[PDB]
């Protein structure tokens, strides 16, 4: 797990995505509005290399800590998980959705009168 | 009855035998 | 001697004290208060500065009717009245994570046996201490529970306090006086106080004079852990039960109905969409086409309470979730209890014990006996009634010439029972039995867990002993022996209960469980509704409740990747409890020897990497849980698509 | 990171001039016991009765009940000890010593010597309480062995031929004596173990088969850490016998740790202090000594109850370290400076604790 | 073959799975960032009338859904006696219809070749 | 397999159908227009007890003749399902349906203009 192990990956993931790259250039494939040529095979490729990457390293990194967990991790894993599921909340309102739902007015909608109100007219 | 029990069980196993 | 050092037995009772066990439960109450406290700061609707607050989640609805119950949570549309809830429920989050970190730090050291203060400059005794100082003096004569049967009178005073508190800070803090009227939430103040003397009257008379029933519980952690554990699951039950009829009575309505009145726009929900050559500005959208015109680009839609029937749907969610777990609890209890009746029995204590809840099954004569009724009575009940739901099915198709008179319309519950049932039908009598047989179905594999932990009947007869409790099986000897250990019958008790755990799911979210067709577009589906006069026109049938169901599931993007995440989740048990494990063995050997070999040929240095593969018994393991996780992941979307059953019954087509 | 150990102590304590003590202790260890072959348990039992009070002879018995890596292994001992002089103490008993099917009995007319380096009175004066006691100690040993098997024959055959062909036998039989890690506890206990003298090897008849008989004679000297030499008036309460005495005890051991059990009464647990105050018996130095020899290898946490329960009137006038709690005529030890000296004296320290309880 | 499937069916289901995600606007992505413009090759666009992206995924899932059946009909081929595991195990498939040799080994259900049939139909 | 055992089971199918014809008296349900109260419970009845009565003789008769096969069935059990088959197929074509269907005057409709053009008259 050294050298070209890691090397290895590297460059098969350059390779696949100079290929999905390559490809493009001659499927014949009319691009979206306002996309580039270049960009739409860079960002499909990207999309699925995170994918199958993001997959493999929670396959071995539970597996890494299924075999190296003990009495040892009786207060710090129950703190990891509160820790994780914390910061992800915060994320709900700091980097997913910025508030509740509001108007472009600036205006709230609470109720189901108000709602139906608001469907008719 | 164990035998008689065990000659069931051997009536019905994993070895060669002639099936339908 | 069976290995113990996986890593999902770490914390067994075999390598924990009373004093560690008093150390994991605090330490867990602490991050449990941790846990409360961000219920409570995601259910801010608006900032106290004014900033606009969190969407709705899941996590805080089930919770929400009962802080606006307590006065925390307001159900007011006007911001002014939600600016200070806002502010509440941050002083009871902040509130929660201070009280957690001293649970958290009253865990640890009890963990560590380290009870040192630094204050008072000295060391209390686990063993004999007076009780929080001259209270404890007066009432437990200046000394300590010894054992778990004299630890019943401190333990019940304890929750006598926990009480008397509870009904303190209700009056105190939230205001709400002791007026003794069971329609009113000032009654759940009287009652915290009727409660915490009738506790220290009973933990006064068990202090002086100990339990000696089940006297051998007191011996082992894990038999009186079980019992426990057997009881506590049953309350769970009992509480979803009761949440049930309780949360949707008239005097419940101020709090779980009103939230059919109310939007909520929760998260992973339709949002406001737009065109593929959308380019927004901050000041206007320019060369760009938006859906609604009515929110800003990628706004979360709202969503009706209303149609949604958010009041049912909730009371769904909390029901639900206390019984599929009381279920779960029963079925350990049974199973860390037979884990503990395998040990007794290995190392002979089993016929020495004089209690009667060891001692009555003690004779395999009774035990078959015991065992041929709960089988006998299954079988009579579980063709009784599928026979009757496979009857109305063939009428209201008309199949083999029979029509929707010939059904059982006529059958429903008797007289005497109707008062259960707010509404009487042919899906009342079938859904008691039902459960009837439900429970007795997954009673076979813990009545098998309770008598033939070690030896059966027929491995008495076949001369074989059951060494553990997770040896998968002995061999193809016999014709095949696999599936015999406490641990697979207890897999056999959550598999079968998936049953009687889905006529409740299917019960609560107004489905048809008399027909497995109820409301299709056939010849007498939607002839149910008059043909037996019922005032509620049901969602589906047993099959037609995945169509209609789905409709709405479909509708959510993240409602429909939960779809797909648990049937995922689900199939993949396949591949660890079908007969395959020899199979899976040799395979990956061929993949270790065919990487070696392709890092061999492809990389001068030569890596190899020995590829793993599950035992049965940690097959038959991750099998359940993928098998259970992936078939609830799923029925969390049968009660959170809506309750869609409605009080308006159907004409018959003709 | 660290282990824990968790026990139970408790001694009761009559009123006048009884030194008639109950001792009850319960012990349970996490760490694996220092034998090299486990699991290895083991029931030990004491009896001693009163034969005359003229006399001051007494009858006392010992039985082992061990099973080691799954070899029972038994030994008996009854014995009639009694005190001749204040440094001459004969004892005549016979034994049987049992491994798997093999046992064979033997008889004993034994005598034992004890002599101090010095006797001053100056210390005797200036000494309230003395600790160490220099001396040293005779055996006197007559074993009557039958040589029924056609094992013990030979173990006879070959001792006598290496007696006869080898010069150091009286020295190098002391590595024999003391097998594998007994031989280290010598040096460690401050105790010089003589070499042995064979005053006779000869074969007498006996009605039953031949019976080889040995007649032979050492000793062995204290630094005064042996408590044996130190106190030997101590061990041997005969004249205060009054009434049966019996400690049983046992212990259960294997990979996951050890589990022990000890009870029983017997009079010199309460000895004479001065100035009309009574004071728990000096902690033996041996046993400390020698647990500190396997008690250094696990870090440990320590959870000690030590209940003492005193007579009638009978109030403690001083105690280091001072008891946590006291609950009228008992009083309690557990936790702050106890749980220190408990972890100080389980490592092979050898601390005084002291108990003063007067009238 | 066993190389072969694996690079196919990861290649492939990633493809339909991230299709998926980028359809269902998970994760911020639109269905502008998803494999639209994959569909097969000029030289074999006479195979397929109107080809899009569901002809490339429908070659490339054959593919797959053969190589990964391919698998238990190998091991029928070559072990139906012996493999290298039991060869190093030292045991003889006696049979081409036993369950298993009992628990053994972490267990060595579904071995014979009958079995290696079902593996191939399921 | 005589007596008792036979009477056991007819007599127990017997008092079942008591049992439910006794439950509709004392469920006292609106019973269906133009249907008498007492053949409603006597029409379920008979319905499950075929269905279960279908099942156990099923099970019973391929358990009785999974193992009598042998090589004297080669002509005679290839020769009965056909025997199955064929009266099912007279069967269909003369109790379940009489004829291809026609309308009420008795005209045939096979084409997709007269389905588009009968519906509109
Ligand atoms: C899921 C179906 C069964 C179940 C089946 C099993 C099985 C199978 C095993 C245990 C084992 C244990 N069970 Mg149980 N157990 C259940 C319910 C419970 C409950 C409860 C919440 O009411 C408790 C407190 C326990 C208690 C315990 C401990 C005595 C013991 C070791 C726990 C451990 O290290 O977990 C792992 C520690 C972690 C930090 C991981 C996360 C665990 C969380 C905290 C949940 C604890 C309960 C859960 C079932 C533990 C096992 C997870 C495995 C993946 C199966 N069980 C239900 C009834 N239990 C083991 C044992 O030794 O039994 C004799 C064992 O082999
Ligand atoms: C351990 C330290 C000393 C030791 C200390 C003593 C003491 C002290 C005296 C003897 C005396 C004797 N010793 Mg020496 N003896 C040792 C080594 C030996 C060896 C040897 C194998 O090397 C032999 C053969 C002997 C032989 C003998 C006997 C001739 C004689 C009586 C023994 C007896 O009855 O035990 C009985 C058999 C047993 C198994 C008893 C074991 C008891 C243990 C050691 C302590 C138990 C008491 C407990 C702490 C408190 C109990 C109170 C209850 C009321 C009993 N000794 C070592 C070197 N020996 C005695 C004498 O003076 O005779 C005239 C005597 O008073
Ligand atoms: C509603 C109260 C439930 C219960 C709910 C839980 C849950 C849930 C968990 C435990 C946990 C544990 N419980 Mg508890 N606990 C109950 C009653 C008991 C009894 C008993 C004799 O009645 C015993 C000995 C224990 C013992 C234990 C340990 C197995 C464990 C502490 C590990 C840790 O905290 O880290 N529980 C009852 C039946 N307990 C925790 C654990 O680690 O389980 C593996 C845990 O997550
Ligand atoms: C203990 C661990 C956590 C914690 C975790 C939780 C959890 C979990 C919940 C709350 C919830 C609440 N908590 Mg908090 N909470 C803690 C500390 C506190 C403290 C405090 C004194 O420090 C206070 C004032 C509060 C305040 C409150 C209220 C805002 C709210 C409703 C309480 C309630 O109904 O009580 C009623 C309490 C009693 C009546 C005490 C008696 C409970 C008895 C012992 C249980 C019997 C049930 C069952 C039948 C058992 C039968 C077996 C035997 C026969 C008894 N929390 C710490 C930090 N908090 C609830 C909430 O938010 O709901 C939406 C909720 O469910
Ligand atoms: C909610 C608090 C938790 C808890 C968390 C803590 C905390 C926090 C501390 C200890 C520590 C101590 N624990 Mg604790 N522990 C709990 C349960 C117990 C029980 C029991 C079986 O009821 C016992 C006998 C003990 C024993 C002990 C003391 C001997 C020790 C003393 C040092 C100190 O500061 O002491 C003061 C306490 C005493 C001298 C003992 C008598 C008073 C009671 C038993 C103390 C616990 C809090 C009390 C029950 C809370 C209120 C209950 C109301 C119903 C709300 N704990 C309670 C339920 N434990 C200390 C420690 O570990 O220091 C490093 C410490 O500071
Ligand atoms: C005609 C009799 C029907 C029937 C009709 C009713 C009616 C009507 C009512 C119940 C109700 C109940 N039924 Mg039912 N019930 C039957 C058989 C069973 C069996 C069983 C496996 O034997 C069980 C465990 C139950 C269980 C239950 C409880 C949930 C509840 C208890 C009161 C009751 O029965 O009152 C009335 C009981 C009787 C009038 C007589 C009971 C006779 C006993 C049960 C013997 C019949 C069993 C039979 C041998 C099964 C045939 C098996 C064959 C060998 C194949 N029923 C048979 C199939 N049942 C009540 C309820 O709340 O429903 C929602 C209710 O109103
Ligand atoms: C960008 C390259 C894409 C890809 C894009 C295409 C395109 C475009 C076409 C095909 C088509 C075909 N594909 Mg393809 N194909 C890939 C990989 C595979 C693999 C495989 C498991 O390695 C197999 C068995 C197949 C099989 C096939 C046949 C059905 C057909 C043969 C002609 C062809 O490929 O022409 C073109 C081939 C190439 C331009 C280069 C092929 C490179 C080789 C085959 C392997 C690529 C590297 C490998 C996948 C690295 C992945 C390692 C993993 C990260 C572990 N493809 C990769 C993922 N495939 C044709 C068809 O009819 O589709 C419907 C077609 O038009
Ligand atoms: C999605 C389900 C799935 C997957 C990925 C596999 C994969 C595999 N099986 Mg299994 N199997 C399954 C279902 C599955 N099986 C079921 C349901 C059964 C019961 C009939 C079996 C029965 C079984 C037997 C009996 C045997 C295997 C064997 C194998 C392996 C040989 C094929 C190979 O080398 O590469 C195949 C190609 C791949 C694996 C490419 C990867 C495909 C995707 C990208 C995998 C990652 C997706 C995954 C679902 C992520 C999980 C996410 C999480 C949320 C759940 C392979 C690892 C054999 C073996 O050698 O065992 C080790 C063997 O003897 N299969
Ligand atoms: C897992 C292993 C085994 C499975 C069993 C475990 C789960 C059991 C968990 C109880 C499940 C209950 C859920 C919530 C309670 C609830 O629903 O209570 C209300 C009421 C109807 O309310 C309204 O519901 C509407 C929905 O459509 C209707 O439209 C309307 O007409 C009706 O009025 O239901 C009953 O009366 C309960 C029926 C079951 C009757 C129980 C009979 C069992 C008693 C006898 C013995 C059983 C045990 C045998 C031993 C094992
Ligand atoms: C047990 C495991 C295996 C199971 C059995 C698999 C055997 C089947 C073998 C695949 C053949 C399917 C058969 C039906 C024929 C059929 O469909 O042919 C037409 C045409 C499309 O026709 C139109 O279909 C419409 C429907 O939507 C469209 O909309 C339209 O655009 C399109 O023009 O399909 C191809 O060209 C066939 C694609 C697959 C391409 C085959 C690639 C495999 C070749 C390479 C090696 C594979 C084998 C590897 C070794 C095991
Ligand atoms: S396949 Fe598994 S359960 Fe079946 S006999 Fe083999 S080892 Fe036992
Ligand atoms: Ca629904």
């Amino acid at each position: 797990s050294n050298g070209k192990l890691i090397a290895l990956a590297v460059g098969g993931a350059v390779l696949m995505g100079a290929l999905f790259f390559s490809v493009s250039f001659l499927t014949g494939y009319i691009p979206a509005p306002n996309h580039s040529a270049i960009l739409t095979p860079l960002r499909s490729f990207m999309g699925w290399f995170l994918l199958i990457f993001c997959a493999s390293i929670i396959i071995m990194g539970l597996g890494k800590m299924s075999s190296a967990i003990s009495d040892k991790w009786f207060l710090s894993f129950p703190l990891s998980i509160f820790v994780i599921v914390m910061v992800m909340f915060l994320s709900l309102r700091v980097y997913w959705e910025k508030g509740r739902t509001t108007t472009v007015d600036g205006k709230y909608i609470r109720t189901t009168a108000e709602l139906k109100e608001f469907l008719n007219k | 009855d164990a035998a008689k029990m065990r000659r069931f069980l051997f009536q019905r196993t994993e070895t060669r035998s002639t099936k339908w | 001697e069976t290995r113990s050092t996986k890593w999902y037995q770490i914390f067994d009772t075999e390598k924990l004290d009373d004093e560690q066990v008093v150390g994991g439960h605090l330490a867990l109450l602490g991050v449990l208060g941790f846990i409360m406290g961000i219920y409570y700061i995601s259910g801010i609707q608006v900032f106290p500065w004014g900033a606009p607050g969190f969407h709705d989640n899941w996590f805080y609805l089930t919770i929400k009717p009962r802080m606006v119950s307590l006065g925390i949570d307001t159900y007011s549309t006007k911001t002014a009245d939600l600016e200070a809830a806002g502010a509440r429920l941050l002083g009871w989050a902040a509130f929660h994570f201070l009280v957690g970190s001293v649970l958290i730090f009253g865990g640890w050291r009890h963990w560590t046996h380290n009870l040192t203060n630094p204050f008072t400059g000295r060391c209390g005794n686990f063993r004999d201490f007076r009780f929080l100082g001259k209270f404890g003096d007066v009432v437990f004569n200046g000394t300590s529970a010894k054992s778990y049967k004299e630890a019943l009178g401190p333990h019940a005073v304890y929750m006598s306090l926990l009480f008397l508190g509870w009904g303190i800070v209700m009056w105190a803090i939230l205001g709400f006086a002791p007026i003794p009227d069971f329609q009113t939430i000032n009654s759940e103040t009287f009652m915290s106080f009727v409660f915490a003397v009738i506790f220290f009257a009973l933990g006064i008379y068990w202090w002086n004079n100990p339990p000696n029933a089940a006297i051998h519980l007191n011996d082992d952690m894990k038999a009186a852990f079980s019992v426990h554990l057997t009881a506590i699951g049953y309350i769970n039950i009992a509480l979803g039960c009761i949440a049930f009829v309780a949360f949707q009575q008239p005097s419940f309505a101020p709090y779980y109905k009103e939230l059919d009145k109310l939007v909520f726009y929760l998260y992973g929900e339709p949002f406001n969409r737009v065109s593929f050559n959308f380019v927004e500005q901050g000041g206007k959208v320019i060369s760009g086409a938006k859906e609604f015109a009515d929110f800003p680009a990628y706004a979360i839609l709202p969503k009706s309470g209303e149609a949604f029937g958010m009041a049912r749907v909730v009371t769904n969610l909390i029901v639900f979730n206390h019984i599929i777990c009381g279920v779960l609890y029963v079925f350990a209890g049974v199973y860390h209890g037979g884990q503990y009746l395998l040990k007794i029995q290995l190392n002979g204590m089993y016929n020495q014990i004089k209690s009667i809840w060891i001692t009555k099954g003690r004779d395999q004569e009774v035990q078959v006996k015991i065992l041929g009724t709960v089988m006998a009575l299954c079988f009579a009940t579980m063709l009784s009634v599928y026979a009757v739901i496979v009857w109305n099915t063939i009428c209201e198709l008309n199949i083999f010439g029979t029509n929707i008179t010939m059904s059982f319309y006529w059958l429903k519950p008797l007289p005497i029972f109707q008062w259960m049932f707010a509404d009487p039908s042919i899906n009342d009598w079938v859904m008691a039995h039902v459960i009837t047989a439900g429970s007795l179905f997954s009673l076979i594999a813990l009545v098998r867990i309770a008598f033939f932990a070690h030896t059966s009947p027929l491995w008495d007869d076949l001369g074989l002993k059951k060494n553990s409790y997770s040896f998968p099986c002995l061999g193809p000897v016999y014709g095949g022996t696999c599936g015999v250990s406490i641990q697979d019958q207890l897999w056999f008790a959550m598999l079968w209960g998936i049953k009687g755990l889905s006529a409740v799911c299917w019960y609560i979210d107004g489905a048809w469980i008399a027909s497995m067709m109820y409301g299709v577009p056939a010849a007498d589906a939607k002839a149910w509704d008059s043909i037996a006069h019922l005032h509620h026109h049901y969602t589906s049938g047993i099959f037609y409740y995945f169509w209609t169901e789905t409709v709405t599931i479909f509708s959510s993007s993240h409602l429909s990747t939960i779809l797909m995440i648990g049937h995922l989740v689900w199939f993949i048990s396949f591949a660890v409890w079908f007969e395959d494990r020899g199979s899976r063995l040799e395979g990956a050997d061929i993949q270790t020897r065919t990487i070696r070999w392709l890092g061999k040929k492809f990389l001068n240095r030569d890596v190899n990497f020995r590829f793993p593969v599950l035992t049965i018994s940690d097959s038959k393991l991750a099998g359940t849980f993928l098998y259970f996780g992936g078939t609830f992941m799923l029925v969390f979307l049968f009660l959170a698509n809506g309750f869609y059953q409605t009080n308006s019954p159907l004409p018959p087509p003709v | 990171d660290v282990t824990t150990a968790h026990s139970d102590y408790e001694i009761v304590l009559e009123g006048g001039s009884s030194s008639w003590g109950k001792v009850k202790a319960r012990a349970k260890v996490n760490a694996p016991p220092a034998s090299p072959l486990l699991p290895a348990d083991c029931d030990v039992k004491l009896n001693v009765k009163p034969l005359d009070p003229a006399k001051g002879f007494v009858r006392i018995s010992a039985v082992f009940e061990s099973i080691v890596d799954s070899t029972k292994n038994k030994l008996t001992i009854e014995a009639d000890i009694a005190n001749e002089t204040k440094e001459r103490r004969i004892s005549v008993g016979e034994g049987m010593v049992s491994v798997g099917d093999f046992s064979h009995t033997f008889s004993f007319e034994g005598s034992v010597v004890n002599l101090f380096y010095y006797r001053s009175d100056a210390v005797r004066r200036n000494v309230p309480n003395p600790i160490y006691m220099q001396g040293r100690q005779f055996h006197d040993i007559l074993m009557k062995v039958p040589l029924d098997n056609n094992d013990l024959i030979d173990t006879w055959e070959g001792t006598v031929k290496a007696i006869g062909s080898t010069g150091a036998f009286n020295d190098w039989i002391r590595d024999f004596w003391f097998i594998g890690p007994a031989f280290t506890a010598l040096n460690e206990g401050g105790q010089r173990i003589s070499r042995i003298e064979v005053n006779g090897l000869n074969t007498e008849s006996g009605p039953k088969g031949p019976v080889g008989v040995s007649r032979w004679r050492f000793s062995h000297g204290g630094s005064g850490m042996v408590d044996s030499i130190s106190r030997w008036a101590e061990l041997f309460p005969s004249d205060k016998l009054n009434r049966p005495a019996q400690v049983e005890a046992g212990f259960r051991s294997d990979s996951q740790g050890i589990e022990v059990k000890v009870d029983g009464e017997f009079p010199g647990v309460s000895v004479d202090a001065g100035g009309g105050l009574r004071r728990i018996l000096n902690h033996p130095l041996i046993p400390l000594v020698h647990h500190g020899m396997v008690g250094k290898f696990n870090n440990f946490n320590v959870d000690a109850q030590l209940k003492v329960v005193l007579p009638k009137g009978y109030k403690i006038r001083y105690a280091a370290p001072q008891y946590r709690s006291q609950n009228l005529e008992e009083y309690r030890w557990s936790g702050g400076a106890y749980a220190r000296w408990v972890e100080h004296v389980c490592k092979g320290g050898v601390g005084q604790f002291e108990i003063l309880y007067a009238q």
